[PDB]
């Protein structure tokens, strides 16, 4: 995942209380728009462009009833196989809190992307960090996806030889332009889907 | 038009249509399947399919049902041929023992479907069914179908062409109604095609009949340069070959090709160009025994020749999804209880698409076999050479010359592993140079 | 005594037991042949594919080992039985002069008999098969185990049938697997449910090699299936389910017959053919068909037939034998591809192993990525190349994707020649 500020909560949810209050009783597209505006339009679990929206309350609603209004318990999920579906109804026996939190956890710290497709964890992860980066990529199959595998591989191979070509123009200018050139080739990966694989392919570390 | 039965009333209805641009004759009040619903059938509690009148794809894992619903079609077309060849034709009843959901409290099942037949008969609704009293609603299938044989028995009319070319494929001939006989039998019947072959040599109108079919062969299937008889002889791959002498899968695909030509060209005697008849055709596993060169032309030339038939194909093959506009395919969900009530189109566009993304996007298979430990190996090595800071290691080195002798040194793998090490070193230069 | 020289065997570290006078088929030769003016064949000991576009070659090859299988299984059976030959079936080659067709074929059975030359249309496999009939008789062997796989297999669901080992050979060569034989043998052993570790080791093959059947047993008589979950009978199973059980019980059934002296009789010697291994089956037990058989049968010689490049994809190419395009029957010797397949790309097996491209060509959908990037690469980096990116793209399709990457190159190089400058 990316990290994503916490934005200032939409003042919809004050109207409602956990108890006497269901899900379905608050406007969807009344708190949307926040969610847009964290998000960029993209899912917070696995980065893909949002086509099929759905509200995803991070801690479930089930097992914890009283942060279903909460709004730091609020992410705009796909979806199914993947992401927050698979997190309720196709994983089990999981600890939310092995789950990281992509608001207030870099998700760099522990989740490395090679140019495979494959998402790995971090080098020199070690007892409570590796067992966050394993449940974080079964919980949410970051890799199981056939279709998520498929999609995120094809987009890293097809930056490849710019990643190869940048760096071999290294010695071709002083530094300042090439840094330059690397900080505009970070910027566009922004607009992209699956953008942090792609910042694991460009970036030196 | 049924009122206008009651009462050029009702010829005019069946035969009127126009010629395209691209030369194919449309029906003016086209015949085709729109909606098809079952209860309580084999594998399913409900289920509904809305298909396109041009074509319809049906895939999925093994199972699924992908065959069913081409069985359940054509026990409910059967009853449509059995009332235009005799009044009280009766059709064809369900399986009473295999038709029905071995779990289902009903302990009944209904077939249900809607044909569209023109703006004037804009749903003929049907239902099939069975019971371990449970009866069928034929009655307006029956009606639909009495119009066409009265219509025909005063002025003859092009009827609709039904056939179901199944897995038995591969194992008095002179009357245009005997292109009815066992049309959903599951296998074309070749050997009849054979006879009236030869019985149209002998009577060299029936020449045309005889040309049109050889074009279909000739055009369609890719091997067969030109097809005559003495028994008869092809011209297999650039020389001389007898009928018995064909390859499989290439007899197969002419019994196909020139089974449907000939059933169509009979049913429809009045088309300046036979084969734009109407008519609804099933075919099950259309890729079979084709290479992949013929999988990637099967469809493409077969709807070339047959233009306004209604196709509804199952296939196993994504080289042919490669062929087929998004609309057109009809997939399962590969994790599903059975209880799924509809199926819909996919996200990607696969028509013009690589075979790869084809492969994992849509029929959901890892494009490398993951079972074989040889494809882990560039993630292993990229691992690996991450490891330690981006540059090459003794373990690397290894598994680089393991992957070189594997593969080979002119292999795309090769070239990913060297470009990895290139690339990475120098990240570890840029790092080296940023750290001072 | 010779027989010591059938029945010794050694057993590996992976726990298969290898008969150290293994007997297969090592050279094959055909002359004036359906096609074949003259061609030889060089066969794995452990698996051989053919592929090639159309399906005559690679059956008559498969047909051709069947014949000659049949002579030693006609006189496995009886007393100097003739077997199935040509006898001229219209097998002679179209426009042959010899009018004559011989299938010289060379088989090895161990350290001993290096060479077993047989030439059908000598006969000398009586000479070995006479041994395969006097012992099993003075002395049970485990007999060779033959079997063809065609087309026919896939059709829709006259002796003792049981308890002679001699049941098996009934019509194996064929070309279809005598299902029914299996669910009537399967009924009787489980009416008397050694019969019991036979039927256990059947169930045990069928639920290992084919992914959805979970569990088989027979209820009051007729056989259910535990398939996807559910239990249905027979009947009940698809086209594709229903062909791969009868294939894999079918040759389960005669090599437990055929083979009765084994801890494993799943491992014993043998020839089988599989003239379509894909035969309705899904890409994603493609991928697993030919693993599962090789785990379930060991030492068995395997010369199949495929067309599904998924197939391929868990091959080794020095088992491929590749009828190159463009190749007459005049070709004198079949050899493995360049390209290493076991394990490699879906589309670079589809590209250069069988010489068709990733796309289809046939149809461009008004657009396409390569005119793209030609129009690019020769403008170097614009409304003709932004309309052909806007036709249909502009969406996360990889075909946008490349697209996008192409166009940052272009430009960056650009910028590359102007600093130089
Ligand atoms: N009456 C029934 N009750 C319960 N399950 C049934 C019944 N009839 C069929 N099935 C189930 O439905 C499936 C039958 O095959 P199905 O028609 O779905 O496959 P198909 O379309 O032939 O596909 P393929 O040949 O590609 O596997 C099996 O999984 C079987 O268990
Ligand atoms: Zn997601």
């Amino acid at each position: 995942m990316r990290e994503l500020a916490r934005l200032e909560r939409p003042e919809i949810l004050d109207q409602y209380i956990a108890g006497q209050n269901d899900w379905m009783e608050i406007d969807q597209s009344a708190v949307w728009p926040k969610l847009t505006e964290m998000q960029g339009g993209f899912c917070a679990y696995c980065e893909c462009r949002l086509n099929r929206c759905h509200i995803e309350h991070f801690r479930p609603r089930g097992k914890f009833p009283a942060l279903t209004f909460i709004w730091n318990n609020l992410f705009g999920s796909c979806g199914w196989s993947r992401c927050g579906i698979y997190k309720d109804n196709g994983a089990g026996a999981y600890n939310a809190d092995d789950l990281i939190k992509p608001d207030e956890e870099n998700p760099d710290d522990y989740l490395l992307f090679l140019t495979t497709g494959e998402v790995v964890p971090a080098i020199g992860l070690t007892g409570r960090a590796l067992k966050k980066a394993q449940e974080t990529i079964r919980v949410f199959n970051l890799n199981g996806d056939i279709k998520l595998f498929g999609s995120r591989r094809t987009a890293v191979q097809a930056i490849m030889p710019n990643v190869e070509y940048l760096y071999t123009l290294l010695e071709e200018f002083d530094e300042d332009d090439w840094n330059e050139m690397l900080r505009d080739e970070l910027e566009k990966i922004e607009s992209d889907e699956y953008k942090t694989a792609l910042k694991h392919a460009w970036t030196f570390n | 038009l049924l009122s206008a039965f009651e009462l050029e009333m009702c010829r005019d209805y069946i035969q009127d249509g126009h010629v395209d641009e691209s030369g194919i004759f449309r029906p003016d009040n086209a015949f085709y399947l729109r909606r098809l619903t079952l209860k309580d059938f084999r594998r399913f509690s409900l289920l509904e399919i809305k298909l396109e009148e041009d074509l319809t794809v049906i895939i999925g894992n093994n199972g699924k049902g992908k065959a069913a619903i081409l069985y359940a079609i054509a026990k409910t077309l059967s009853w449509f041929v059995a009332n235009i060849l005799k009044e009280g034709g009766s059709g064809q009843r369900l399986s009473e023992m295999t038709d029905i959901k071995n779990d289902a409290e009903d302990r009944y099942s209904d077939v249900s479907s809607t044909f569209f037949f023109g703006k004037g008969l804009k749903s003929v609704p049907i239902r099939l069914s069975r019971s371990a009293r449970r009866d069928s609603e034929v009655k307006p299938a029956k009606d639909l179908a009495d119009i066409w044989r009265v219509i025909n028995e005063v002025n003859t009319i092009n009827l609709p062409t039904f056939a179901l070319y199944n897995v038995e494929r591969s194992q008095r001939r002179e009357e245009r109604f005997d292109a009815y006989s066992q049309t959903l039998g599951g296998a074309g019947r070749f050997d009849h095609f054979v006879e009236w072959y030869i019985y149209l040599h002998k009577r060299t109108t029936e020449s045309v009949q005889k040309s049109i079919v050889e074009k279909a062969i000739c055009s369609v299937v890719p091997s067969i340069s030109n097809i005559w008889v003495e028994l008869v002889k092809v011209t297999n791959d650039g020389h001389d070959v007898t009928i018995d002498q064909l390859s499989d899968g290439q007899r197969v695909f002419l019994s196909l090709v020139a089974d449907l030509a000939r059933r169509m060209v009979m049913l429809n005697p009045l088309l300046e160009n036979p084969l734009e008849g109407r008519g609804i055709v099933l075919i099950d596993e259309i890729e079979l025994h084709l290479h992949p060169k013929w999988q990637q032309e099967v469809i493409l030339n077969l709807r070339s020749a047959f233009p306004n038939i209604q196709f509804i194909i199952t296939t196993h093959s994504p080289i042919v999804l490669s062929t087929i506009e998004k609309r057109c395919i009809r997939e399962f969900e590969p994790n599903d209880d059975g209880d799924q009530s509809f199926l819909d189109s996919p996200d990607m566009q696969t028509k013009g698409s690589e075979n790869a993304q084809i492969l994992e996007q849509v029929m959901n298979v890892h494009s490398t076999p993951p079972g074989i430990a040889e494809s882990h190996w560039l993630g292993n090595f990229e691992l690996l050479l991450l490891d330690n800071s981006g540059e090459l290691d003794n373990h690397s080195q290894v598994l680089y010359d393991q992957i070189k002798a594997h593969f080979g040194i002119d292999s795309i793998e090769l070239k990913k592993a060297d470009s990895l090490i290139r690339i990475n070193k120098m990240k570890n230069k840029l790092n080296k140079i940023r750290a001072e």
